[PDB]
C-alpha cells in the first residue's frame, strides 16, 4: 500500500502496538476555538515531513469534511494515530481523537470519552474558563478519566494585550485556580491538584509552535549550558520563589524590591525578547540574537513575512513537544493499568463477573471484547465502518464476529447477529493504514458490521464466552429538545427518505427520529447549527431529493401544582377490583436529585429511606412505602403507597404491583394532555381493592386500568405544562452591554449575571431564556451589536408555562403572538392539532 | 550520549535478559535504565551457574558488573537505528 | 437582484404553527437548511472568529508592554521545597537573551 | 375507495386540481380527508359509466 513519508517506519508503529504500557488513549477536548485542531497540525508535521502549513492559511489536516471547511467550525470528531517521543527520547504510541468544542456538538465528546483514558482540556489564555470548558471538566470527571489542562495562545498575552510578564503570570495563574476550583467543586478525590509544578499543566502557542512544560524548558537550559539536573531546576520555576544572584541559590523572599518570579525571570522574559526581536527588530538586531540563541537561517528564510519567520524561529528553538508527551505520559494511565474503572464504570454486570476479571488484565489474546461508539462514512456513502476500542483479545481481518445491540440481554437474546469483517484499518485523518490483526488496547476500524449498529455496538466472538453483556450506553451531556417535521417534496419518493433518514442515525449519536401517529417525521435537536448540519448531510449524501422541512417547536412537558380536589377511583371492566390514587408535587430539588442518581432503586431499602427521612424530611411512614419511580428506569415521577395495613392486605397487594407498575411506566410516559412525558409528581394509592381470584388479577384488566388511574389523578390535580429553559453566555464589548440587555428583553428572559472578565475588557453575561424563543437569538445579537458579541446556548431546566392549559373560555385568534395568560392553551391546543389527538380533552373524560 | 544507550533507553517496558560478571543470567521486563548501564527490572526468571531456575520480582542491576543485555527483536526498526 | 404558488397542506397548516417570533431574511440566510424549502444554490457562511483584543498605542513615550487600564483588573490572590536543600546553578549559567 | 385503492404514500394530494385564481386561504384547503372524500366522489360517479358509451 501507499503512504506519505514518515519519520518512524511503519513496522515500528506495527509493533509498537503489542506492548499494552507504551500505548495512551488521549481525548482532546475543550471550548469552541482554543486551539485543539491547531495543536493536532503542529503533530502531524512534527511527524511527517512533506506536509506543511500554508502562509497565509491554518492546515487543518483533521478537518476532513466539506461542512467543517465551509463553516470553520469542527462537526466531527476524528482520530488519529501517531508514535511520538518524549524527553529522554523513549518512543511512544498515542491515540488522539480531536473533539469539536460547540456545545450543540457535545454528544461528540461523550462518543470520544468512552473510548478514551485520559482527558487534555484546551484553554484560552485570553479569555480564560467559558461555558463548555466548565461542563467538559464536569463531564470528564463524572465519566472517571484522568485530566490534564493545556493553556493555549498564549502569544495572545504578548501580541495583543500587550501585556506586563507579572499580570500575564498572574493571568495564568488565575486560570489554575479557577480549573483547580471547578476540578474541586465536583470531585470528592483530592489528589486531583493542577499545578505546573507536579508535570501536569502545559503551556502552547498552536499558531507558531510553541509548547513546554517547565521540565521541558530546564531541558533547554541543560542543552545550551550543560551540568544542571532538569528534573531538579524545573521544580522551582513556579510560585513565589526567586532568584538571588549572589548566592546563585531559590530563597522563599525578595532581595530586591526589583526581584521578579522564577517564572519570570527564567521562562516568560526569554519568550518576551524572542518574540519581540522577531516582531518588531528584524532588521537591526535578530542576527545577533539568532547568533546568541545558536540558530542558524539561510538567507532566502530571513526574507519571509512575520508570522511565518515567528513560527520558523520558534520551531528551531523549541523543537519537538516533548513536555506534551511527558505529561501524557505522565499524568494519563496506560490501558493495562486504567483497565479495571473502564470495565467497573462500562461494562453491564460489574467488573466482579468472571469476564470482568478477564477484561481488566488487557489481554490480548483469549475473549474477543471491542466496544464500537462511532460510524463514519465513506467516499459514496452506501456503507459505514464501526469505529471503537478493542477491550480484550485480537481482532482479525476475516474473522467471523458476532454483533450486539444495545437492546441485547442474556434473556432474550434477539438483538444480535453474526457477520463477517472485511478489513481492518488504523486511522490517520486523511488516509488510512490497513493491517490484518488489531490487538487489545488499541483502537479499530472496522468494516463490515455496519447492518445492525445503531449508535453503539459489542464485537464478541460466535462460539465461547456464553455470558457476555453489552456495554453501557452513551450517558449525553445534554436533552435535545428541538423538534423538526419532515416531508419530501415528491410524495413517491418516501422509500428514499427513509434510507436517508436511519443513514444520518447512525452518524449522529444523540439524534432521535420518530414516526408521530398523524405521519410526520419528527427529528429531535439540541440547536440550530446542529439540525443546519443534519440537513447538509441528509440531503446532500444520503437523499439526493428535495425535503421540506418546517418551522422549528420544542419539547412539551406535563405537570401538576394543587393537591387534587378528589379522590380518584377507577375500576377495572371485570368490576372486581377497583384502584384510588390521590396526586400531589414532590418537592423543590427532589426530581434533579433522581435525575442525577443522588437517589436510586435496587437498595435494599435502608439507605433509600434514610435519604428521605434525613434531607427532605419524610416520616417513616412515608419513606418505606415507594414501590417504583420513573416512566424511564430513573425518572422523576414516584408511585408512592398510603394504603393501610388495616384496611388492605399488603401481602396480596405486593402481587398486582409489578402490573401496576408497568401501569404507572405505560402512562407516565404520553400524558393526557398532549402526549409528553410528567415532571415533577408524586402518584399516592390511598385505597385499593384487590381480586380475589388470580385469573382476575390478570395484567390486561389492571394496566389500562392504572393508566386511566394515574390520568385521572393527573387531570384533577390542576394540570400545567413545562417548557425548557436555555443558558446563555455572551461574551462582548463593554458598550454592547446595553444592546444585549436591549435585545434580551423582548424575548421573555432575564440577566442573572454581567461579571467583568479579569486581564481582559471583554464581559460575560449570563442569562436563562425559553428555548421557543432562542431561534433567531445568535443572529440577534450578532446584527444588534455590529457583530461584537456571541452567544452559545446549552439545556439547562424546565419552568412552568403561564397560563391555563384547560381554559376553554380562551379564545386564540390565529397568526398573533398571543400574550402571557394565553401561552399554556396556544402550546397545548396548537400540539394536540400537530400531533393529530381530539380538539380537547375533557376533566371527566377518564 | 551516543546510540546503544539510546537504544537501552528504547527497550524499556519490554522484555529483556542480561548476564553480568557472576555468570548469572536475568530474564524478565525492563522497568528503568539509565545513561550509565545500572538497570532496575522486575518479573525475573534467574539462572545461576550451576543451573538452579529462581524467581526474583524485583531486581537492580549495577551496570559495572554486567557483561551484556540481549534484546527484543522487533527494534530494529527504532528510528535511531535507521 | 431579479430572481433566479403553493396550496394548503397538512404540512403548512397555520393552525399547528405557533408563531412567537416573526422569521426574517437573516434567519433563512444565516442557516440556510434549516429554514428554506428548495435550497439550491447556496453557499456556506463562515461562522465565526475569536474576538482580537488589540488595543492601539497612542503614545510613544510609554512602555511597549504597558498594563492599560481599558483592560479590566486582575483580583489577586502550592507544593513548593524547601530553601534548605540547596540547589546550585553553575556560575556561567544566565537566563536567556539578558542583554 | 380505499379498499380498491390503496394509499400508502399520500400521493393523491399530488395531481388535485385545483383554482389559482383566488388567494390561498380563499380556495380550497387540501386536508387529507377532504381530498380522499373528493376522490372518493369522482370514483364513484366514474363507476356508473361505461367506458365504451362515455368517459370522465
Ligand atoms: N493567536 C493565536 N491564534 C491561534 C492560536 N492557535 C490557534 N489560533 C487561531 O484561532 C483560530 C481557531 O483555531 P482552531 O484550531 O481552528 O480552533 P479549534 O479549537 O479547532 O476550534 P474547534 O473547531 O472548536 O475545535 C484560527 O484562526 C487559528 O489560527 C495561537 O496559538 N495563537
Ligand atoms: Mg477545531
Amino acid at each position: 500500500q501507499t503512504l506519505p513519508v514518515t519519520v518512524y517506519e511503519m513496522d515500528f508503529l506495527a509493533d509498537l502496538m503489542d506492548n499494552s504500557e507504551l500505548i495512551r488513549n488521549v481525548t482532546l477536548c475543550g471550548h469552541l476555538h482554543h486551539g485543539k485542531t491547531c495543536f493536532v497540525d503542529c503533530l502531524i508535521e512534527q511527524t511527517h515531513p512533506e506536509i506543511r502549513k500554508r502562509y497565509d492559511q491554518d492546515l487543518c489536516y483533521t478537518d476532513i469534511l466539506f461542512t467543517e471547511q465551509e463553516r470553520g467550525v469542527g462537526i466531527k470528531s476524528t482520530p488519529v494515530t501517531v508514535v511520538l517521543p518524549d524527553t529522554k527520547g523513549k518512543s511512544y504510541l498515542f491515540n488522539i481523537m480531536d473533539t469539536p468544542g460547540h456545545v450543540n456538538f457535545s454528544d461528540e465528546v461523550t462518543a470520544g470519552l468512552r473510548i478514551s483514558d485520559g482527558v487534555v482540556l484546551f484553554i484560552d489564555a485570553a479569555e480564560g474558563v467559558m461555558l463548555n470548558t466548565e461542563r467538559l471538566i464536569k463531564h470528564a470527571v463524572q465519566e472517571r478519566l484522568a485530566v490534564t489542562v493545556c493553556i493555549n495562545k498564549i502569544d495572545r498575552l504578548i501580541l495583543e494585550l500587550k501585556l506586563p510578564p507579572t499580570d500575564a503570570y498572574y493571568k495564568l495563574r488565575h486560570i489554575v485556580d479557577e480549573v483547580n476550583g471547578l476540578i474541586s467543586m465536583y470531585s470528592t478525590d483530592e489528589n486531583l491538584i493542577l499545578s505546573p509544578l507536579l508535570g501536569n499543566v502545559c503551556f502552547s502557542s498552536s499558531q507558531y509552535s510553541i509548547c513546554f512544560t517547565l521540565g521541558s524548558f530546564a531541558k533547554i537550559y541543560a542543552d545550551t549550558f550543560g551540568d544542571i539536573n532538569y528534573q531538579e531546576f524545573a521544580k522551582r520555576l513556579w510560585g513565589d520563589i526567586y532568584f538571588n544572584p549572589k548566592t546563585r541559590k531559590f530563597t522563599k523572599k525578595a532581595p530586591t524590591s526589583s526581584s521578579q518570579r522564577s517564572f519570570v525571570e527564567f521562562i516568560l522574559e526569554p519568550l518576551y525578547k524572542i518574540l519581540a526581536q522577531v516582531v518588531g527588530d528584524v532588521d537591526t538586531s535578530l542576527p545577533r540574537t539568532l547568533d546568541e540563541l545558536g540558530i542558524h537561517l539561510t538567507k532566502e528564510e530571513l526574507k519571509l513575512n512575520i508570522r511565518p519567520l515567528l513560527r520558523l524561529v520558534c520551531k528551531k528553538f523549541f523543537g519537538e513537544f516533548t513536555g506534551f508527551v511527558d505529561m501524557c505520559v505522565q499524568h494519563i494511565p496506560s490501558p493495562k493499568v486504567g483497565a479495571k474503572p473502564k470495565i467497573e464504570h462500562t461494562y453491564t454486570g460489574g467488573v466482579d463477573s468472571d469476564l470482568g476479571e478477564a477484561m481488566s488484565d488487557c489481554d490480548p489474546d483469549g475473549p474477543l471484547m471491542c466496544h464500537t461508539t462511532k460510524m463514519y462514512s465513506t467516499d459514496d456513502g452506501v456503507q459505514f465502518h464501526a469505529f471503537g476500542r478493542v477491550l480484550s483479545g485480537t481482532i482479525h481481518a476475516g474473522q467471523p464476529v458476532k454483533v450486539l445491540g444495545e437492546n441485547y440481554t442474556l434473556e432474550d437474546e434477539e438483538d444480535s447477529q453474526i457477520c463477517t469483517v472485511g478489513r481492518l484499518w488504523i486511522s490517520v485523518a486523511r488516509y488510512h493504514i490497513e493491517v490484518n490483526r488489531v490487538p487489545a488496547g488499541n483502537w479499530v476500524l472496522i468494516e463490515g458490521v455496519d447492518q445492525p449498529i445503531v449508535k453503539t455496538a459489542t464485537i464478541t466472538e460466535p462460539r465461547g464466552n456464553e455470558e457476555a453483556q453489552i456495554f453501557r450506553p452513551l450517558k449525553f451531556n445534554t436533552t435535545s429538545v428541538i423538534k423538526i417535521a419532515v416531508e419530501p417534496v415528491n410524495p413517491s419518493e418516501l422509500p428514499k427518505m427513509l434510507d436517508g433518514l436511519r443513514k444520518v442515525n447512525k452518524s449522529y449519536p444523540s439524534l432521535t427520529t420518530k414516526v408521530e401517529e398523524s405521519g410526520e417525521h419528527v427529528i429531535l435537536g439540541t440547536g440550530e447549527l446542529y439540525l443546519d448540519c443534519v440537513m447538509h448531510d441528509l440531503r446532500k449524501m444520503y437523499s439526493e431529493i428535495d425535503i421540506k422541512v418546517a418551522d422549528p417547536v420544542v419539547t412539551f412537558c406535563e405537570t401538576v401544582v394543587e393537591t387534587s380536589s378528589l379522590k380518584c377511583f377507577a375500576e377495572t371492566p371485570n368490576k372486581k377490583n377497583k384502584i384510588t390514587m390521590i396526586a400531589e408535587p414532590l418537592e423543590k430539588g427532589l426530581a434533579e436529585d433522581i435525575e442525577n442518581e443522588v437517589v436510586q432503586i435496587t437498595w435494599n431499602r435502608k439507605k433509600l429511606g434514610e435519604f428521605f427521612q434525613t434531607k427532605y424530611d419524610w416520616d417513616l411512614l412515608a419513606a418505606r412505602s415507594i414501590w417504583a419511580f420513573g416512566p424511564d428506569a430513573t425518572g422523576p415521577n414516584i408511585l408512592v403507597d398510603d394504603t393501610l395495613p388495616s384496611e388492605v392486605d399488603k401481602a396480596l397487594l405486593g402481587s398486582v404491583k409489578d402490573s401496576i407498575v408497568q401501569g404507572f411506566q405505560w402512562g407516565t410516559r404520553e400524558g393526557p394532555l398532549c402526549d409528553e412525558l410528567i415532571r415533577n409528581v408524586k402518584f399516592k394509592i390511598l385505597d385499593a381493592v384487590v381480586a380475589q381470584e388470580p385469573l382476575h388479577r390478570g395484567g390486561g384488566q389492571i394496566i389500562p386500568t392504572a393508566r386511566r388511574v394515574v390520568y385521572s389523578a393527573f387531570l384533577m390535580a390542576t394540570p400545567r405544562l413545562m417548557e425548557p429553559y436555555y443558558f446563555v453566555e455572551v461574551q462582548a464589548p463593554a458598550d454592547c452591554v446595553s444592546a444585549v440587555y436591549t435585545v434580551l428583553a423582548r424575548r421573555r428572559g432575564h440577566v442573572t449575571q454581567d461579571a467583568p472578565i479579569p486581564g481582559s475588557p471583554l464581559y460575560t453575561i449570563k442569562a436563562f431564556i425559553p428555548a421557543i424563543d432562542s431561534f433567531g437569538f445568535e443572529t440577534d445579537l450578532r446584527t444588534h451589536t455590529q457583530g461584537q458579541a456571541f452567544s452559545l446556548s446549552v439545556f439547562h431546566h424546565w419552568q412552568i408555562v403561564p397560563g391555563d392549559p384547560l381554559d376553554k373560555s380562551i379564545v386564540i385568534r390565529p397568526l398573533e403572538p398571543q400574550p402571557a395568560p394565553h401561552l399554556a392553551r396556544e402550546f397545548m391546543i396548537k400540539t394536540r392539532r400537530r400531533k393529530g389527538l381530539s380538539e380537547d380533552v375533557s376533566i371527566s373524560k377518564f | 550520549i551516543g546510540v546503544p544507550i539510546k537504544v537501552l533507553h528504547e527497550a524499556e517496558g519490554h522484555i529483556v535478559t542480561c548476564e553480568t560478571n557472576t555468570g548469572e543470567v536475568y530474564r524478565g521486563k525492563l522497568i528503568e535504565a539509565e545513561d550509565n548501564m545500572n538497570c532496575q527490572m522486575s518479573n525475573i526468571t534467574v539462572t545461576y551457574r550451576d543451573g538452579r531456575v529462581a524467581q526474583l520480582e524485583q531486581v537492580y542491576i549495577r551496570g559495572s558488573k554486567i557483561r551484556f543485555l540481549i534484546l527484543p527483536d522487533m527494534l530494529k526498526n527504532a528510528p535511531m537505528l535507521k | 437582484f431579479e430572481p433566479l404558488d403553493e396550496d394548503w397542506n397538512e404540512f403548512n397548516d397555520i393552525n399547528k404553527i405557533i408563531i412567537r417570533q416573526p422569521i426574517r431574511t437573516e434567519y433563512k440566510i444565516a442557516f440556510p437548511y434549516l429554514y428554506n424549502n428548495l435550497p439550491h444554490h447556496v453557499h456556506l457562511t463562515w461562522y465565526h472568529t475569536p474576538n482580537v483584543v488589540f488595543i492601539k498605542t497612542e503614545d510613544p513615550d510609554l512602555p511597549a508592554f504597558y498594563f492599560d487600564p481599558l483592560i479590566n483588573p486582575i483580583s489577586h490572590r502550592e507544593p513548593l521545597p524547601d530553601d534548605d536543600e540547596e540547589f546550585e546553578l553553575p556560575e556561567f549559567v544566565e537566563p536567556f537573551l539578558k542583554d | 375507495y380505499l379498499t380498491e385503492h390503496p394509499d400508502p404514500n399520500n400521493e393523491n394530494i399530488v395531481g388535485y386540481n385545483n383554482k389559482k385564481c383566488w388567494p390561498r386561504d380563499a380556495r380550497m384547503r387540501l386536508m387529507k380527508h377532504d381530498v380522499n372524500l373528493g376522490r372518493a366522489v369522482f370514483w364513484d360517479i366514474k363507476n356508473r359509466l361505461p367506458r365504451s358509451v362515455t368517459t370522465v
